[PDB]
RNA sequence: AGGACCGAACCGACUAAUGUCGAAAAAUUAGCGGAUGACUUGUGGCUGGGGGUGAAAGGCCAAUCAAACCGGGAGAUAGCU
RNA sequence: GCUCGCCGGAAGACCAAGGGUUCCUGUCCAACGUUAAUCGGGGCAGGGUGAGUCGACCCCUAAGGCGAGGCCGAAAGGCGUAGUCGAUGGGAAACAGGUUAAUAUUCCUGUACUUGGUGUUACUGCGAAGGGGGGACGGAGAAGGCUAUGUUGGCCGGGCGACGGUUGUCCCGGUUUAAGCGUGUAGGCUGGUUUUCCAGGCAAAUCCGGAAAAUCAAGGCUGAGGCGUGAUGACGAGGCACUACGGUGCUGAAGCAACAAAUGCCCUGCUUCCAGGAAAAGCCUCUAAGCAUCAGGUAACAUCAAAUCGUACCCCAAACCGACACAGGUGGUCAGGUAGAGAAUACCAAGGCGCUUGAGAGAACUCGGGUGAAGGAACUAGGCAAAAUGGUGCCGUAACUUCGGGAGAAGGCACGCUGAUAUGUAGGUGAGGCGACUUGCUCGUGGAGCUGAAAUCAGUCGAAGAUACCAGCUGGCUGCAACUGUUUAUUAAAAACACAGCACUGUGCAAACACGAAAGUGGACGUAUACGGUGUGACGCCUGCCCGGUGCCGGGAGGUUAAU
């Protein structure tokens, strides 16, 4: 009966993508965190 | 015309039923090419290395199949195949 | 004419249309048109600054001429057109040289009449002049507040300023509010009254008529909860607080004028 | 002509029964309201937490809302169990 | 394999999104599959996605995003200009047939189409960061002309019927063919030109706009369709051929005509209405800075090219979103027969499926239905729930009314079939003809066929003729809310919110006000017949007394009164 996740790869990357994170001061800190924690999937891309 | 590099394009001749059926009836050869490899670069490689009259080259990129080895999942490499049509002067 | 619509459906019952027979029926002159995208009341920050606006019919902007830059050049009024961006109508004026422009249509105007503007010209409805050149005690509109600018005052349907007095460099104007404002004599003003005076007798008739004019529903403070509006709460239609805007400032008799710069020009406040 | 009438699609959700460790963390069956408009819908935008948005119910803001979620102050504090 | 059953405006066929090998073949059933499993969307190998034309990328833009300098901000950074991104929109061109176990507008055959490049040659003025045109647009409505498609004849090939008939008005099957090119019609739209002239389109213009005219009346424009050709071809129902009983490979008949007909197409059109309906390139044109045998345009036979990426498969679902092979959710397209107003509904076609536990028994009880003597709301908080009414045409229809309505008020009657009027008519409809008018896709006679209501009259069967599905229950008094609308996603749909209308009130434009340390935005490219706030809530009759209290507004003498 209509759930919250309605996927779209454009929206996905525009919202949460590498370049979208790179764009901002705070977005670069997210990446800086995931790199410090040492994640494989740095962003969804 | 692009000497030295042409030699690196053609990887191996492809073996299959679809590959065989297009030898005698359609007058083509199916072959595994480099991931770069443009239709001109394949044609030009076949024109010198294989040395046969090329009518036209058609190309496609085959996606690698996700395999499994007990636990660690692993994808195959994305190889490219090239259906190269030949003129009436044909052989191999 | 002002034609009342017959009551063939509830919603139709009360509709009163302002059917002007002289307007043009067809597409407008493209060179003066341009796009006019809607805000929905939101700004730079994307936030509702002005409430109750959003939706309505799509509508293009006509480049109307308030300045009236053409001096000593006659101009034939080709056709009166409907303007969705305005209360008043507009007139497609064809200048003798070749140009065409939209202007606000005064009261006494039709397709075929000639208009001149500039310094000399004649004293007649539609003819734009400097306010010095216009006789004292006359009906004007499209009035400038600064010399060389467009035209700020009296632009709505049936609206007009009256020139009361003329003190040297300054002109005392009595505005439609009742406010007597002192403007510079070098400023221009289009003679006569702004047309489409029947506009005010239109009555919409239904909710959707306001929605297709771009208005949205106005929820009363009293209807809301105390967290939303200062008027709020109560167990069954209470009030008991003094009338106020959603931001606490008192409405209903509370002077918000505080310009200070232009208080010299205002000869007398409205009443 | 119409926020006109009847009525499928489409949108809704009035009544009842079933279900209530369900087929389903809101549905099914039989009837029900709107259905050229203040309609509905695809795709992409914009608005951010005392902030948004709200035809106003304290509704809604990712199954969370009289102040979201995640990390941090942080082993807050507890005359209580 | 044969029956049976079910869907068929889907439970069929295509896609976008989203998945990401689930597709196809061979093998293997431990686990997964709510049972078994030789089967599998499961495990393990191999194979499978072929493009100048489809989409993406590419040339251009909306919302909006980013944003050199810039303005603003303790820092971080906010806003925003020239630019540059951003489709959900605009811009070049391919179809029919055959083919794989799996791709096809991609491969193959037969036909085509676009844009560039570089020529060869004929002529010649070109040329923008610039001007003009075009692109280029709303709702509803109506009408004509068509088409997909169907139906019925004819035509062609087969059939002479397992139980009475069937050599016929009989039966079954077929009757297919595209983009392209030619033709420029049904029809839309517009007075052509030819010359001069002019403070306009920041410069310039032979373009665009204006102004004289002179001068024949048409010349352009757009456009479905049909006809030709494309096509002697392609394709074609059976046959034959072989059989590895998989099929392989060989032949190929008619391949027409009327009628009906879209929600498609002309139509981005026409009439009408107002709430008055994106942008920007490609394209066409005119000249500046220039260039003047030049380069540059133009046309024409060539020629070279048309890169790269996606293409399997699911896509109302066992493959997406719901933790599941979860009866939920998910945008676009295609739309056959009979009955019908219909995309409703019933039964079917194409095509697909029978829902991954079965076999018995035939207790209570539960769930979903069917029928019910006599009574008929006696039930119950309450006719909750069932039962009932239902269609089309005609006759008829009250108080009250804002003069529209109430109203489908109420209530009736007629409905099947078969002949007749009429070897099927009112109409639709249009052929061989015949004018004629010229070369037409002609006007204008004209009535062969197909097509076909609705009636009236007379029979006739049944208990019942709108016989199934489908398909209002009606009336009287009255509270509230004028009305359609909106609302507590997931216990409240209402009298609550909104609403049109009404009043008070602020606001004179660097507007009030709002978002914002600010710049700045919105209000508004609006300007008091406008805008914001508050209350009230269509419409009719109205809206009374109080300014002591709290607020607001005005007034400035006097008292008290901060910083200094
Ligand atoms: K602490
Ligand atoms: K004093
Ligand atoms: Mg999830
Ligand atoms: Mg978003
Ligand atoms: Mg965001
Ligand atoms: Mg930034
Ligand atoms: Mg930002
Ligand atoms: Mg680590
Ligand atoms: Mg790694
Ligand atoms: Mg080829
Ligand atoms: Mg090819
Ligand atoms: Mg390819
Ligand atoms: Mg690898
Ligand atoms: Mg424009
Ligand atoms: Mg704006
Ligand atoms: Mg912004
Ligand atoms: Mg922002
Ligand atoms: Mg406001
Ligand atoms: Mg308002
Ligand atoms: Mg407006
Ligand atoms: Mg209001
Ligand atoms: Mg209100
Ligand atoms: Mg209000
Ligand atoms: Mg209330
Ligand atoms: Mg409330
Ligand atoms: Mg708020
Ligand atoms: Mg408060
Ligand atoms: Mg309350
Ligand atoms: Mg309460
Ligand atoms: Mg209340
Ligand atoms: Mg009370
Ligand atoms: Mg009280
Ligand atoms: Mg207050
Ligand atoms: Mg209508
Ligand atoms: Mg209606
Ligand atoms: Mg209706
Ligand atoms: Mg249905
Ligand atoms: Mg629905
Ligand atoms: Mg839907
Ligand atoms: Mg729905
Ligand atoms: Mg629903
Ligand atoms: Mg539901
Ligand atoms: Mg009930
Ligand atoms: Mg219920
Ligand atoms: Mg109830
Ligand atoms: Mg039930
Ligand atoms: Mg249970
Ligand atoms: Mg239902
Ligand atoms: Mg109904
Ligand atoms: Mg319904
Ligand atoms: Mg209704
Ligand atoms: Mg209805
Ligand atoms: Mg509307
Ligand atoms: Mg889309
Ligand atoms: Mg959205
Ligand atoms: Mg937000
Ligand atoms: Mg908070
Ligand atoms: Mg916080
Ligand atoms: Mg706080
Ligand atoms: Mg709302
Ligand atoms: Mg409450
Ligand atoms: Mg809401
Ligand atoms: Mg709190
Ligand atoms: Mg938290
Ligand atoms: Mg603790
Ligand atoms: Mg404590
Ligand atoms: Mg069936
Ligand atoms: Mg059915
Ligand atoms: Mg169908
Ligand atoms: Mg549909
Ligand atoms: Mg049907
Ligand atoms: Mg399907
Ligand atoms: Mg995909
Ligand atoms: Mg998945
Ligand atoms: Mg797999
Ligand atoms: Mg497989
Ligand atoms: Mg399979
Ligand atoms: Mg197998
Ligand atoms: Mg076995
Ligand atoms: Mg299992
Ligand atoms: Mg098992
Ligand atoms: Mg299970
Ligand atoms: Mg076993
Ligand atoms: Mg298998
Ligand atoms: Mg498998
Ligand atoms: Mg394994
Ligand atoms: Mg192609
Ligand atoms: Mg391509
Ligand atoms: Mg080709
Ligand atoms: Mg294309
Ligand atoms: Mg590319
Ligand atoms: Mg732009
Ligand atoms: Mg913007
Ligand atoms: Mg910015
Ligand atoms: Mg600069
Ligand atoms: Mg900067
Ligand atoms: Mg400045
Ligand atoms: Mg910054
Ligand atoms: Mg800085
Ligand atoms: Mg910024
Ligand atoms: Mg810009
Ligand atoms: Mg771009
Ligand atoms: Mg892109
Ligand atoms: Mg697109
Ligand atoms: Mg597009
Ligand atoms: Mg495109
Ligand atoms: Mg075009
Ligand atoms: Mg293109
Ligand atoms: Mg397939
Ligand atoms: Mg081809
Ligand atoms: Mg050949
Ligand atoms: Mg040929
Ligand atoms: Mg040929
Ligand atoms: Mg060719
Ligand atoms: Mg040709
Ligand atoms: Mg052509
Ligand atoms: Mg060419
Ligand atoms: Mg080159
Ligand atoms: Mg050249
Ligand atoms: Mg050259
Ligand atoms: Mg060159
Ligand atoms: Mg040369
Ligand atoms: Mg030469
Ligand atoms: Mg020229
Ligand atoms: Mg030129
Ligand atoms: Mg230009
Ligand atoms: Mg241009
Ligand atoms: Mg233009
Ligand atoms: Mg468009
Ligand atoms: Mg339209
Ligand atoms: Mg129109
Ligand atoms: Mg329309
Ligand atoms: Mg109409
Ligand atoms: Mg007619
Ligand atoms: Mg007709
Ligand atoms: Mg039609
Ligand atoms: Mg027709
Ligand atoms: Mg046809
Ligand atoms: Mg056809
Ligand atoms: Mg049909
Ligand atoms: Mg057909
Ligand atoms: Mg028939
Ligand atoms: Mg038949
Ligand atoms: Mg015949
Ligand atoms: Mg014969
Ligand atoms: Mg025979
Ligand atoms: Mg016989
Ligand atoms: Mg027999
Ligand atoms: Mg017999
Ligand atoms: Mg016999
Ligand atoms: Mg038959
Ligand atoms: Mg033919
Ligand atoms: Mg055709
Ligand atoms: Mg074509
Ligand atoms: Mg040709
Ligand atoms: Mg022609
Ligand atoms: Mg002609
Ligand atoms: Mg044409
Ligand atoms: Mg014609
Ligand atoms: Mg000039
Ligand atoms: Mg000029
Ligand atoms: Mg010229
Ligand atoms: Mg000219
Ligand atoms: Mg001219
Ligand atoms: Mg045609
Ligand atoms: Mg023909
Ligand atoms: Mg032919
Ligand atoms: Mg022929
Ligand atoms: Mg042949
Ligand atoms: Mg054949
Ligand atoms: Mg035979
Ligand atoms: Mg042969
Ligand atoms: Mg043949
Ligand atoms: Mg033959
Ligand atoms: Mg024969
Ligand atoms: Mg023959
Ligand atoms: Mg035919
Ligand atoms: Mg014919
Ligand atoms: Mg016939
Ligand atoms: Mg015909
Ligand atoms: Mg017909
Ligand atoms: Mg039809
Ligand atoms: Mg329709
Ligand atoms: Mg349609
Ligand atoms: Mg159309
Ligand atoms: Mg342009
Ligand atoms: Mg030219
Ligand atoms: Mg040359
Ligand atoms: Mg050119
Ligand atoms: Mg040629
Ligand atoms: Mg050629
Ligand atoms: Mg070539
Ligand atoms: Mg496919
Ligand atoms: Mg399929
Ligand atoms: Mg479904
Ligand atoms: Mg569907
Ligand atoms: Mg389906
Ligand atoms: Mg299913
Ligand atoms: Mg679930
Ligand atoms: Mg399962
Ligand atoms: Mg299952
Ligand atoms: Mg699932
Ligand atoms: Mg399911
Ligand atoms: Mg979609
Ligand atoms: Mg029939
Ligand atoms: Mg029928
Ligand atoms: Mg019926
Ligand atoms: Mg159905
Ligand atoms: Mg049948
Ligand atoms: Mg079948
Ligand atoms: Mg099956
Ligand atoms: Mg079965
Ligand atoms: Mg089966
Ligand atoms: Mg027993
Ligand atoms: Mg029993
Ligand atoms: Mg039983
Ligand atoms: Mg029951
Ligand atoms: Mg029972
Ligand atoms: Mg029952
Ligand atoms: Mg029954
Ligand atoms: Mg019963
Ligand atoms: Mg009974
Ligand atoms: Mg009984
Ligand atoms: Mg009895
Ligand atoms: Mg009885
Ligand atoms: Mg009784
Ligand atoms: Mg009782
Ligand atoms: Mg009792
Ligand atoms: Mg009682
Ligand atoms: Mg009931
Ligand atoms: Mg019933
Ligand atoms: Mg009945
Ligand atoms: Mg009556
Ligand atoms: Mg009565
Ligand atoms: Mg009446
Ligand atoms: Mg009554
Ligand atoms: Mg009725
Ligand atoms: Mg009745
Ligand atoms: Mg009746
Ligand atoms: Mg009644
Ligand atoms: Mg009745
Ligand atoms: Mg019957
Ligand atoms: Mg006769
Ligand atoms: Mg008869
Ligand atoms: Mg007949
Ligand atoms: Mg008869
Ligand atoms: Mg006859
Ligand atoms: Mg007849
Ligand atoms: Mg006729
Ligand atoms: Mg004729
Ligand atoms: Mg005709
Ligand atoms: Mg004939
Ligand atoms: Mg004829
Ligand atoms: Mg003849
Ligand atoms: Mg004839
Ligand atoms: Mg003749
Ligand atoms: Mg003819
Ligand atoms: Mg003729
Ligand atoms: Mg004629
Ligand atoms: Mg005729
Ligand atoms: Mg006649
Ligand atoms: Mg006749
Ligand atoms: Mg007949
Ligand atoms: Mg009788
Ligand atoms: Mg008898
Ligand atoms: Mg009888
Ligand atoms: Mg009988
Ligand atoms: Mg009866
Ligand atoms: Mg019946
Ligand atoms: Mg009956
Ligand atoms: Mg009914
Ligand atoms: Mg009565
Ligand atoms: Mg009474
Ligand atoms: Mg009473
Ligand atoms: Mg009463
Ligand atoms: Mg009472
Ligand atoms: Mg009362
Ligand atoms: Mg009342
Ligand atoms: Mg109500
Ligand atoms: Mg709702
Ligand atoms: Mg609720
Ligand atoms: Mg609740
Ligand atoms: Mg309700
Ligand atoms: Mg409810
Ligand atoms: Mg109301
Ligand atoms: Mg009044
Ligand atoms: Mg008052
Ligand atoms: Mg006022
Ligand atoms: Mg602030
Ligand atoms: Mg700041
Ligand atoms: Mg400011
Ligand atoms: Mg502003
Ligand atoms: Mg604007
Ligand atoms: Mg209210
Ligand atoms: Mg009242
Ligand atoms: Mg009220
Ligand atoms: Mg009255
Ligand atoms: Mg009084
Ligand atoms: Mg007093
Ligand atoms: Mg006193
Ligand atoms: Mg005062
Ligand atoms: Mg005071
Ligand atoms: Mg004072
Ligand atoms: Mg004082
Ligand atoms: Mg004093
Ligand atoms: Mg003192």
């Amino acid at each position: 009966m209509k759930r919250t996740f309605q996927p779209s790869v454009l929206k996905r990357n525009r919202s949460h993508g590498f370049r979208a994170r790179m764009a901002t001061k705070n977005g670069r800190q997210v990446l800086a965190r995931r790199r410090a924690k040492g994640r494989a999937r740095l962003t969804v891309s | 015309i692009r000497e030295e590099r042409l030699l690196k394009v053609l990887r191996a001749p492809h073996v299959s039923e679809k590959a065989s059926t297009a030898m005698e009836k359609s007058n083509t050869i199916v072959l595994k090419v480099a991931k770069d490899a443009t239709k001109a670069e394949i044609k030009a490689a076949v024109q010198k290395l294989f040395e046969v009259e090329v009518e036209v080259v058609n190309t496609l990129v085959v996606k690698g199949k996700v395999k499994r080895h007990g636990q660690r999942i692993g994808r195959r490499s994305d190889w490219k195949k090239a259906y190269v049509t030949l003129k009436e002067g044909q052989n191999l | 004419a002002v034609v009342k619509c017959k009551p063939t459906s509830p919603g139709r019952r009360h509709v009163v249309k302002v059917v002007n027979p002289e307007l043009h029926k067809g597409k407008p002159f493209a060179p003066l048109l341009e796009k006019n995208s809607k805000s929905g009341g939101r700004n730079n920050n994307g936030r509702i600054t002005t409430r109750h606006i959003g939706g309505g019919h799509k509508q293009a902007y006509r480049i109307v001429d308030f300045k009236r830059n053409k001096d000593g050049i006659p101009a034939v009024v080709e056709r009166l057109e409907y303007d969705p961006n305005r209360s008043a109508n507009i007139a497609l004026v064809l200048y003798k040289d070749g140009e065409r422009r939209y202007i606000l249509a005064p009261k006494g105007l039709k397709a075929g009449d000639q208009i001149q503007s500039g310094v000399d010209a004649a004293i007649k409805p539609g003819n734009t002049l400097p306010m010095r050149n216009i006789p004292v005690g006359s009906t004007v509109h499209n009035v400038e507040m600064k010399p060389g600018k467009g035209g700020q005052l009296a632009r709505s349907a049936g609206t007009y300023v009256q020139i009361v007095a003329r003190d040297g460099a300054y002109v005392t104007l009595r505005l439609r509010s009742g406010e007597m404002r002192k403007v510079e004599a070098d400023c221009r003003a289009t003679l006569g009254e702004v047309g489409n005076a029947e506009h005010m007798l239109r009555v919409l008739g239904k909710a959707g008529a306001a929605r297709w004019r771009g208005v949205r529903p106005t929820v009363r403070g009293t209807a809301m909860n105390p967290v939303d509006h200062p008027h709020g709460g109560g167990e069954g239609r209470n009030f008991g607080k003094h009338p106020v805007t959603p931001w606490g400032v008192q409405t209903k008799g509370k002077k918000t004028r505080s310009n200070k710069r232009t208080d010299k020009f205002i000869v007398r406040r409205r009443s």
